Protein backbone atom coordinates (compact mmCIF):
# COMPACT_ATOMS: atom_id res chain seq x y z
CA UNK A 1 0.00 0.00 0.00
CA UNK A 2 3.03 2.46 1.09
CA UNK A 3 4.43 1.88 -3.20
CA UNK A 4 0.62 2.06 -3.97
CA UNK A 5 0.34 5.44 -2.41
CA UNK A 6 3.55 6.75 -3.60
CA UNK A 7 2.85 5.90 -7.72
CA UNK A 8 -0.49 7.75 -6.56
CA UNK A 9 1.02 10.43 -5.32
CA UNK A 10 3.44 11.03 -8.45
CA UNK A 11 0.64 10.64 -10.99
CA UNK A 12 -1.68 13.21 -8.97
CA UNK A 13 1.43 15.79 -8.97
CA UNK A 14 1.99 14.72 -12.82
CA UNK A 15 -2.13 15.66 -13.40
CA UNK A 16 -1.42 18.99 -11.51
CA UNK A 17 1.14 20.04 -13.57
CA UNK A 18 -0.75 19.14 -16.86
CA UNK A 19 -3.98 21.42 -15.63
CA UNK A 20 -1.75 24.24 -14.82
CA UNK A 21 0.21 24.59 -17.90
CA UNK A 22 -3.30 24.25 -19.45
CA UNK A 23 -4.48 27.11 -17.82
CA UNK A 24 -1.65 29.09 -18.96
CA UNK A 25 -2.17 27.48 -22.53
CA UNK A 26 -5.40 28.89 -22.59
CA UNK A 27 -5.03 32.13 -20.80
CA UNK A 28 -2.74 32.92 -23.62
CA UNK A 29 -4.78 31.83 -26.53
CA UNK A 30 -7.52 33.64 -25.05
CA UNK A 31 -5.85 36.81 -25.00
CA UNK A 32 -4.11 36.59 -28.45
CA UNK A 33 -8.00 35.98 -29.55
CA UNK A 34 -9.24 39.28 -27.97
CA UNK A 35 -6.69 40.93 -29.59
CA UNK A 36 -7.78 39.94 -33.09
CA UNK A 37 -11.44 39.96 -32.92
CA UNK A 38 -10.76 43.62 -31.57
CA UNK A 39 -8.75 44.31 -34.63
CA UNK A 40 -11.98 42.60 -36.63
CA UNK A 41 -14.26 45.00 -34.98
CA UNK A 42 -11.99 48.32 -35.74
CA UNK A 43 -11.86 46.80 -39.17
CA UNK A 44 -15.57 46.65 -39.80
CA UNK A 45 -16.43 49.83 -37.71
CA UNK A 46 -13.72 51.87 -40.17
CA UNK A 47 -15.52 50.25 -43.38
CA UNK A 48 -18.68 51.71 -42.21
CA UNK A 49 -17.09 54.98 -41.75
CA UNK A 50 -15.48 54.41 -45.07
CA UNK A 51 -19.27 53.13 -46.47
CA UNK A 52 -21.07 56.56 -45.14
CA UNK A 53 -18.08 58.72 -46.92
CA UNK A 54 -19.07 57.06 -50.63
CA UNK A 55 -22.69 57.49 -50.00
CA UNK A 56 -21.89 61.29 -48.76
CA UNK A 57 -21.10 61.91 -52.24
CA UNK B 1 -0.09 72.47 -19.66
CA UNK B 2 -1.34 75.82 -21.47
CA UNK B 3 1.21 78.62 -21.35
CA UNK B 4 -0.88 81.07 -23.40
CA UNK B 5 -3.65 83.61 -21.32
CA UNK B 6 -6.21 83.02 -23.72
CA UNK B 7 -9.65 82.59 -23.69
CA UNK B 8 -11.17 78.77 -23.13
CA UNK B 9 -13.42 78.00 -26.07
CA UNK B 10 -16.27 75.59 -24.43
CA UNK B 11 -19.26 74.58 -27.49
CA UNK B 12 -21.82 73.66 -25.13
CA UNK B 13 -24.09 72.72 -28.07
CA UNK B 14 -27.77 70.32 -27.35
CA UNK B 15 -26.11 67.01 -27.45
CA UNK B 16 -22.39 67.02 -27.42
CA UNK B 17 -20.46 69.14 -25.65
CA UNK B 18 -17.18 70.52 -27.35
CA UNK B 19 -14.36 72.35 -25.24
CA UNK B 20 -10.85 73.16 -25.99
CA UNK B 21 -8.49 75.87 -26.18
CA UNK B 22 -8.07 78.93 -27.97
CA UNK B 23 -5.97 78.34 -31.13
CA UNK B 24 -6.37 74.55 -31.87
CA UNK B 25 -8.67 73.48 -35.02
CA UNK B 26 -10.59 70.93 -33.05
CA UNK B 27 -12.05 70.00 -29.51
CA UNK B 28 -9.60 67.60 -27.44
CA UNK B 29 -12.86 67.07 -24.58
CA UNK B 30 -15.84 65.85 -26.83
CA UNK B 31 -18.71 63.95 -24.89
CA UNK B 32 -22.28 63.76 -25.01
CA UNK B 33 -24.91 66.24 -23.10
CA UNK B 34 -26.29 64.13 -20.69
CA UNK B 35 -26.13 63.16 -17.16
CA UNK B 36 -26.62 59.84 -15.31
CA UNK B 37 -27.96 59.91 -11.59
CA UNK B 38 -27.90 56.58 -9.15
CA UNK B 39 -31.52 55.27 -9.69
CA UNK B 40 -31.27 52.88 -6.60
CA UNK B 41 -29.92 52.62 -2.97
CA UNK B 42 -27.23 50.59 -2.56
CA UNK B 43 -26.01 48.53 0.43
CA UNK B 44 -22.23 48.40 -0.83
CA UNK B 45 -19.37 50.12 0.77
CA UNK B 46 -16.16 51.25 -0.81
CA UNK B 47 -17.76 52.73 -4.53
CA UNK B 48 -17.76 56.13 -4.81
CA UNK B 49 -20.11 58.28 -2.93
CA UNK B 50 -20.38 60.47 -5.90
CA UNK B 51 -24.13 61.47 -6.38
CA UNK B 52 -23.93 62.88 -9.83
CA UNK B 53 -22.22 61.13 -13.15
CA UNK B 54 -21.58 63.23 -16.44
CA UNK B 55 -19.85 62.52 -19.37
CA UNK B 56 -18.07 59.34 -20.53
CA UNK B 57 -18.41 58.52 -17.19
CA UNK B 58 -22.52 58.48 -17.48
CA UNK B 59 -21.91 57.04 -21.36
CA UNK B 60 -20.12 54.07 -19.59
CA UNK B 61 -22.74 52.89 -17.52
CA UNK B 62 -26.25 53.79 -18.53
CA UNK B 63 -28.30 50.35 -17.27
CA UNK B 64 -27.82 51.99 -13.56
CA UNK B 65 -28.30 55.42 -14.21
CA UNK B 66 -31.64 57.27 -15.36
CA UNK B 67 -30.33 59.41 -18.00
CA UNK B 68 -31.73 63.22 -18.02
CA UNK B 69 -31.05 65.83 -20.71
CA UNK B 70 -29.68 69.03 -19.39
CA UNK B 71 -31.08 70.72 -22.63
CA UNK B 72 -34.58 70.37 -24.16
CA UNK B 73 -35.40 72.19 -27.15
CA UNK B 74 -33.33 75.20 -26.26
CA UNK B 75 -34.60 76.31 -22.98
CA UNK B 76 -32.26 74.87 -19.61
CA UNK B 77 -34.54 72.34 -17.66
CA UNK B 78 -31.94 72.29 -14.74
CA UNK B 79 -29.07 74.57 -14.00
CA UNK B 80 -27.51 71.84 -11.22
CA UNK B 81 -26.75 69.63 -14.39
CA UNK B 82 -25.18 73.32 -15.85
CA UNK B 83 -23.17 73.57 -13.07
CA UNK B 84 -21.85 70.00 -13.21
CA UNK B 85 -20.74 69.61 -17.07
CA UNK B 86 -18.72 73.60 -16.21
CA UNK B 87 -17.73 71.93 -13.21
CA UNK B 88 -16.01 68.62 -14.76
CA UNK B 89 -15.16 70.15 -17.33
CA UNK B 90 -12.75 72.61 -15.63
CA UNK B 91 -11.71 70.30 -12.67
CA UNK B 92 -11.62 66.91 -14.75
CA UNK B 93 -10.44 66.99 -18.50
CA UNK B 94 -8.68 70.63 -19.13
CA UNK B 95 -7.02 70.62 -15.65
CA UNK B 96 -6.99 74.26 -15.48
CA UNK B 97 -9.14 76.99 -13.43
CA UNK B 98 -10.94 79.25 -14.79
CA UNK B 99 -9.34 82.29 -12.50
CA UNK B 100 -6.59 82.59 -15.20
CA UNK B 101 -7.82 82.28 -18.53
CA UNK B 102 -11.03 84.37 -20.05
CA UNK B 103 -14.04 81.80 -21.58
CA UNK B 104 -15.64 82.31 -24.99
CA UNK B 105 -19.23 80.51 -24.63
CA UNK B 106 -21.11 79.96 -27.92
CA UNK B 107 -25.12 79.91 -26.63
CA UNK B 108 -27.94 79.39 -29.63
CA UNK B 109 -29.98 82.10 -31.30
CA UNK B 110 -33.40 83.70 -30.02
CA UNK B 111 -32.56 81.60 -26.39
CA UNK B 112 -34.58 82.86 -22.90
CA UNK B 113 -33.52 85.44 -20.93
CA UNK B 114 -33.38 83.42 -17.90
CA UNK B 115 -30.73 80.96 -19.48
CA UNK B 116 -28.55 83.78 -20.01
CA UNK B 117 -28.77 85.62 -16.87
CA UNK B 118 -28.45 82.18 -15.36
CA UNK B 119 -25.58 80.95 -16.75
CA UNK B 120 -23.42 84.26 -16.23
CA UNK B 121 -24.53 84.64 -12.81
CA UNK B 122 -23.08 81.03 -12.53
CA UNK B 123 -19.90 81.90 -14.49
CA UNK B 124 -19.30 85.48 -12.14
CA UNK B 125 -20.55 84.49 -8.20
CA UNK B 126 -20.25 81.01 -8.13
CA UNK B 127 -16.84 80.93 -10.18
CA UNK B 128 -14.33 83.75 -10.38
CA UNK B 129 -13.93 84.23 -14.07
CA UNK B 130 -12.18 87.56 -15.19
CA UNK B 131 -14.04 88.28 -17.86
CA UNK B 132 -17.25 86.26 -20.28
CA UNK B 133 -19.01 86.41 -23.56
CA UNK B 134 -22.02 85.30 -25.25
CA UNK B 135 -21.84 84.65 -28.44
CA UNK B 136 -24.39 83.28 -31.02
CA UNK B 137 -23.42 80.17 -33.08
CA UNK B 138 -23.99 80.82 -36.31
CA UNK B 139 -21.86 84.06 -36.60
CA UNK B 140 -18.95 82.12 -35.48
CA UNK B 141 -19.93 79.53 -38.16
CA UNK B 142 -20.10 81.55 -41.02
CA UNK B 143 -16.56 83.12 -39.36
CA UNK B 144 -14.97 79.26 -39.99
CA UNK B 145 -16.85 78.68 -43.29
CA UNK B 146 -14.58 81.68 -44.29
CA UNK B 147 -17.24 83.75 -46.04
CA UNK B 148 -19.77 86.70 -45.16
CA UNK B 149 -22.57 85.52 -47.02
CA UNK B 150 -24.94 83.23 -47.15
CA UNK B 151 -27.94 81.59 -44.87
CA UNK B 152 -26.60 79.43 -41.95
CA UNK B 153 -28.92 76.40 -41.13
CA UNK B 154 -27.76 74.78 -37.66
CA UNK B 155 -29.64 71.86 -36.78
CA UNK B 156 -28.60 70.74 -33.41
CA UNK B 157 -30.36 67.80 -31.48
CA UNK B 158 -33.30 69.33 -30.21
CA UNK B 159 -33.96 72.22 -32.38
CA UNK B 160 -32.73 73.72 -35.94
CA UNK B 161 -31.73 77.66 -36.48
CA UNK B 162 -32.10 79.29 -39.68
CA UNK B 163 -29.77 82.54 -39.74
CA UNK B 164 -29.55 84.50 -42.94
CA UNK B 165 -26.35 86.77 -43.23
CA UNK B 166 -25.62 88.88 -45.90
CA UNK B 167 -22.45 91.03 -46.67
CA UNK B 168 -21.65 90.09 -43.18
CA UNK B 169 -24.89 91.61 -41.90
CA UNK B 170 -26.80 90.05 -39.15
CA UNK B 171 -30.48 89.93 -39.51
CA UNK B 172 -32.20 89.27 -35.82
CA UNK B 173 -36.01 89.49 -37.30
CA UNK B 174 -35.84 86.61 -39.73
CA UNK B 175 -33.72 84.14 -37.24
CA UNK B 176 -36.70 81.67 -37.03
CA UNK B 177 -36.10 78.54 -34.91
CA UNK B 178 -38.04 75.33 -35.06
CA UNK B 179 -37.57 72.45 -32.43
CA UNK B 180 -37.22 69.95 -34.92
CA UNK B 181 -34.14 67.93 -34.45
CA UNK B 182 -32.02 64.74 -33.55
CA UNK B 183 -34.28 63.88 -31.01
CA UNK B 184 -37.24 63.78 -32.69
CA UNK B 185 -35.97 62.06 -35.31
CA UNK B 186 -34.91 59.39 -32.75
CA UNK B 187 -38.36 59.28 -31.51
CA UNK B 188 -39.74 58.66 -35.14
CA UNK B 189 -37.27 55.69 -35.66
CA UNK B 190 -38.12 54.42 -32.15
CA UNK B 191 -41.98 54.51 -33.22
CA UNK B 192 -41.20 52.66 -36.54
CA UNK B 193 -39.02 50.08 -35.09
CA UNK B 194 -41.33 49.50 -32.55
CA UNK B 195 -44.30 48.80 -35.69
CA UNK B 196 -41.58 46.65 -37.29
CA UNK B 197 -41.50 44.45 -33.99
CA UNK B 198 -38.43 45.13 -31.57
CA UNK B 199 -40.03 47.12 -28.89
CA UNK B 200 -38.02 49.53 -26.54
CA UNK B 201 -39.29 51.96 -24.23
CA UNK B 202 -35.72 52.76 -21.95
CA UNK B 203 -33.76 55.83 -23.08
CA UNK B 204 -30.24 53.61 -23.42
CA UNK B 205 -31.85 52.00 -26.10
CA UNK B 206 -32.44 55.35 -27.55
CA UNK B 207 -28.90 56.63 -27.30
CA UNK B 208 -28.00 53.41 -29.13
CA UNK B 209 -30.41 53.27 -31.62
CA UNK B 210 -29.50 57.00 -32.00
CA UNK B 211 -25.98 55.95 -32.76
CA UNK B 212 -26.90 53.10 -35.22
CA UNK B 213 -29.02 56.37 -36.57
CA UNK B 214 -25.54 58.55 -37.01
CA UNK B 215 -23.91 55.84 -38.63
CA UNK B 216 -26.19 54.20 -40.91
CA UNK B 217 -29.36 56.53 -41.64
CA UNK B 218 -28.97 58.61 -44.67
CA UNK B 219 -31.54 61.24 -46.67
CA UNK B 220 -33.38 59.34 -49.98
CA UNK B 221 -33.11 61.43 -53.74
CA UNK B 222 -37.01 60.47 -54.13
CA UNK B 223 -38.68 58.71 -51.18
CA UNK B 224 -41.44 57.74 -53.19
CA UNK B 225 -39.03 55.62 -56.09
CA UNK B 226 -37.23 54.16 -53.42
CA UNK B 227 -40.60 52.69 -51.56
CA UNK B 228 -41.68 51.69 -54.55
CA UNK B 229 -38.01 49.69 -55.15
CA UNK B 230 -37.79 49.10 -51.72
CA UNK B 231 -40.98 46.83 -51.60
CA UNK B 232 -39.25 44.38 -52.92
CA UNK B 233 -35.95 44.71 -51.17
CA UNK B 234 -32.19 42.91 -52.06
CA UNK B 235 -29.67 45.69 -51.52
CA UNK B 236 -31.70 48.54 -50.14
CA UNK B 237 -32.53 46.34 -46.58
CA UNK B 238 -29.40 46.13 -44.39
CA UNK B 239 -28.52 43.60 -41.88
CA UNK B 240 -26.56 45.61 -38.93
CA UNK B 241 -24.44 43.86 -35.91
CA UNK B 242 -25.40 45.95 -32.52
CA UNK B 243 -22.93 45.75 -30.19
CA UNK B 244 -24.16 43.74 -27.77
CA UNK B 245 -24.25 41.02 -30.64
CA UNK B 246 -28.29 40.84 -31.39
CA UNK B 247 -28.55 41.04 -35.49
CA UNK B 248 -30.99 43.99 -36.38
CA UNK B 249 -32.15 44.62 -39.77
CA UNK B 250 -33.47 47.46 -40.66
CA UNK B 251 -34.66 48.70 -44.19
CA UNK B 252 -36.00 51.37 -45.88
CA UNK B 253 -36.89 52.88 -41.94
CA UNK B 254 -33.44 54.75 -42.46
CA UNK B 255 -33.84 57.02 -45.30
CA UNK B 256 -38.02 57.61 -43.98
CA UNK B 257 -36.08 58.71 -40.70
CA UNK B 258 -34.60 62.21 -41.88
CA UNK B 259 -37.76 62.29 -44.11
CA UNK B 260 -39.46 62.97 -41.04
CA UNK B 261 -37.85 66.85 -41.28
CA UNK B 262 -39.55 67.71 -44.77
CA UNK B 263 -42.67 66.66 -43.51
CA UNK B 264 -43.53 67.20 -40.25
CA UNK B 265 -47.13 66.34 -40.12
CA UNK B 266 -45.86 62.64 -39.09
CA UNK B 267 -45.17 64.04 -35.67
CA UNK B 268 -48.68 66.12 -36.02
CA UNK B 269 -46.93 69.55 -35.77
CA UNK B 270 -48.88 72.51 -38.57
CA UNK B 271 -45.14 73.59 -39.32
CA UNK B 272 -43.43 73.29 -42.18
CA UNK B 273 -40.70 71.44 -43.04
CA UNK B 274 -36.61 72.35 -42.66
CA UNK B 275 -36.30 73.20 -46.25
CA UNK B 276 -40.14 74.97 -46.78
CA UNK B 277 -39.48 77.14 -43.54
CA UNK B 278 -35.92 78.22 -45.09
CA UNK B 279 -37.70 79.21 -48.41
CA UNK B 280 -40.34 81.07 -46.52
CA UNK B 281 -37.38 82.66 -44.79
CA UNK B 282 -35.60 83.78 -48.29
CA UNK B 283 -39.21 85.38 -49.46
CA UNK B 284 -38.83 87.25 -45.65
CA UNK B 285 -35.65 88.41 -47.29
CA UNK B 286 -34.99 91.12 -49.67
CA UNK B 287 -35.28 90.82 -53.12
CA UNK B 288 -31.76 91.68 -54.31
CA UNK B 289 -30.13 89.90 -51.70
CA UNK B 290 -32.19 86.74 -52.62
CA UNK B 291 -30.25 85.15 -55.12
CA UNK B 292 -26.72 85.96 -53.14
CA UNK B 293 -28.68 83.92 -50.25
CA UNK B 294 -29.15 81.55 -53.17
CA UNK B 295 -25.43 81.05 -53.77
CA UNK B 296 -23.63 80.91 -50.65
CA UNK B 297 -26.24 78.75 -48.24
CA UNK B 298 -23.97 77.38 -45.42
CA UNK B 299 -24.52 74.51 -43.28
CA UNK B 300 -23.88 74.06 -39.60
CA UNK B 301 -24.56 71.09 -36.63
CA UNK B 302 -23.86 67.36 -36.42
CA UNK B 303 -27.31 66.17 -37.75
CA UNK B 304 -25.81 67.26 -41.35
CA UNK B 305 -23.09 64.79 -40.84
CA UNK B 306 -25.80 62.37 -42.94
CA UNK B 307 -24.93 61.76 -46.37
CA UNK B 308 -27.41 62.96 -49.47
CA UNK B 309 -28.70 66.21 -47.49
CA UNK B 310 -27.09 68.53 -50.24
CA UNK B 311 -28.53 66.80 -52.83
CA UNK B 312 -32.07 66.51 -51.46
CA UNK B 313 -31.56 70.60 -50.61
CA UNK B 314 -30.55 71.02 -54.26
CA UNK B 315 -33.50 69.09 -55.84
CA UNK B 316 -35.75 70.55 -53.35
CA UNK B 317 -34.83 74.05 -53.54
CA UNK B 318 -34.76 73.90 -57.24
CA UNK B 319 -38.39 72.22 -57.25
CA UNK B 320 -39.50 74.92 -55.69
CA UNK B 321 -37.70 78.21 -56.76
CA UNK B 322 -37.15 78.75 -60.11
CA UNK B 323 -34.74 76.92 -62.44
CA UNK B 324 -33.17 79.69 -64.47
CA UNK B 325 -30.39 80.66 -61.96
CA UNK B 326 -27.75 79.13 -60.10
CA UNK B 327 -28.38 77.62 -57.04
CA UNK B 328 -25.09 76.11 -55.59
CA UNK B 329 -25.25 74.82 -52.38
CA UNK B 330 -21.67 74.61 -50.19
CA UNK B 331 -20.89 72.33 -47.12
CA UNK B 332 -17.44 72.81 -45.91
CA UNK B 333 -15.62 69.77 -44.65
CA UNK B 334 -15.96 69.03 -40.72
CA UNK B 335 -18.43 71.83 -40.42
CA UNK B 336 -19.68 70.03 -36.82
CA UNK B 337 -16.51 71.19 -35.58
CA UNK B 338 -16.36 74.48 -37.62
CA UNK B 339 -18.37 76.76 -35.50
CA UNK B 340 -16.02 75.70 -32.64
CA UNK B 341 -13.11 76.57 -34.62
CA UNK B 342 -14.42 79.79 -35.50
CA UNK B 343 -14.60 80.04 -31.48
CA UNK B 344 -10.32 79.66 -31.63
CA UNK B 345 -9.52 81.93 -34.57
CA UNK B 346 -12.29 84.88 -32.47
CA UNK B 347 -10.10 84.49 -29.08
CA UNK B 348 -6.68 85.35 -30.50
CA UNK B 349 -7.76 88.40 -31.56
CA UNK B 350 -6.28 91.72 -29.40
CA UNK B 351 -9.88 93.70 -30.39
CA UNK B 352 -11.93 90.73 -29.46
CA UNK B 353 -9.38 91.03 -25.97
CA UNK B 354 -11.32 94.54 -26.07
CA UNK B 355 -14.57 93.35 -26.13
CA UNK B 356 -14.67 91.14 -22.94
CA UNK B 357 -17.01 91.92 -20.18
CA UNK B 358 -14.90 92.20 -16.41
CA UNK B 359 -16.67 91.50 -13.08
CA UNK B 360 -16.59 94.66 -11.48
CA UNK B 361 -18.74 96.43 -14.05
CA UNK B 362 -21.36 93.21 -14.94
CA UNK B 363 -21.57 93.70 -10.61
CA UNK B 364 -22.67 97.19 -10.75
CA UNK B 365 -24.67 97.34 -13.36
CA UNK B 366 -26.10 93.51 -12.77
CA UNK B 367 -26.97 90.89 -15.12
CA UNK B 368 -29.83 92.75 -17.15
CA UNK B 369 -28.00 95.99 -17.79
CA UNK B 370 -25.16 93.34 -19.17
CA UNK B 371 -28.09 92.22 -21.98
CA UNK B 372 -28.36 95.75 -23.00
CA UNK B 373 -24.80 95.34 -23.30
CA UNK B 374 -24.35 92.61 -25.84
CA UNK B 375 -27.54 93.45 -27.78
N1 LIG C 1 -21.00 62.03 -36.40
C1 LIG C 1 -22.34 62.26 -36.46
N2 LIG C 1 -23.10 61.67 -37.40
C2 LIG C 1 -24.43 61.88 -37.47
N3 LIG C 1 -25.10 62.69 -36.63
C3 LIG C 1 -24.45 63.35 -35.64
C4 LIG C 1 -23.00 63.17 -35.50
N4 LIG C 1 -22.62 63.92 -34.45
C5 LIG C 1 -23.73 64.54 -33.97
N5 LIG C 1 -24.82 64.20 -34.68
C6 LIG C 1 -26.20 64.68 -34.42
O1 LIG C 1 -26.20 66.09 -34.19
C7 LIG C 1 -26.96 66.43 -33.04
C8 LIG C 1 -26.07 67.24 -32.11
O2 LIG C 1 -25.50 68.32 -32.85
P1 LIG C 1 -24.58 69.43 -32.13
O3 LIG C 1 -23.41 68.72 -31.48
O4 LIG C 1 -25.47 70.33 -31.32
O5 LIG C 1 -24.02 70.28 -33.38
P2 LIG C 1 -23.20 71.64 -33.13
O6 LIG C 1 -22.18 71.27 -32.08
O7 LIG C 1 -22.61 71.97 -34.48
O8 LIG C 1 -24.26 72.62 -32.66
C9 LIG C 1 -27.46 65.13 -32.42
O9 LIG C 1 -28.88 65.02 -32.61
C10 LIG C 1 -26.75 64.03 -33.17
O10 LIG C 1 -27.67 62.99 -33.51
MG1 LIG D 1 -25.60 72.52 -34.26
Amino acid sequence: LSDKLKEAETRAEFAERSVTKLEKSIDDLEDELYAQKLKYKAISEELDHALNDMTSI
Amino acid sequence: DEDETTALVCDNGSGLVKAGFAGDDAPRAVFPSIVGRPRHQGVMVGMGQKDSYVGDEAQSKRGILTLKYPIEHGIITNWDDMEKIWHHTFYNELRVAPEEHPTLLTEAPLNPKANREKMTQIMFETFNVPAMYVAIQAVLSLYASGRTTGIVLDSGDGVTHNVPIYEGYALPHAIMRLDLAGRDLTDYLMKILTERGYSFVTTAEREIVRDIKEKLCYVALDFENEMATAASSSSLEKSYELPDGQVITIGNERFRCPETLFQPSFIGMESAGIHETTYNSIMKCDIDIRKDLYANNVMSGGTTMYPGIADRMQKEITALAPSTMKIKIIAPPERKYSVWIGGSILASLSTFQQMWITKQEYDEAGPSIVHRKCF
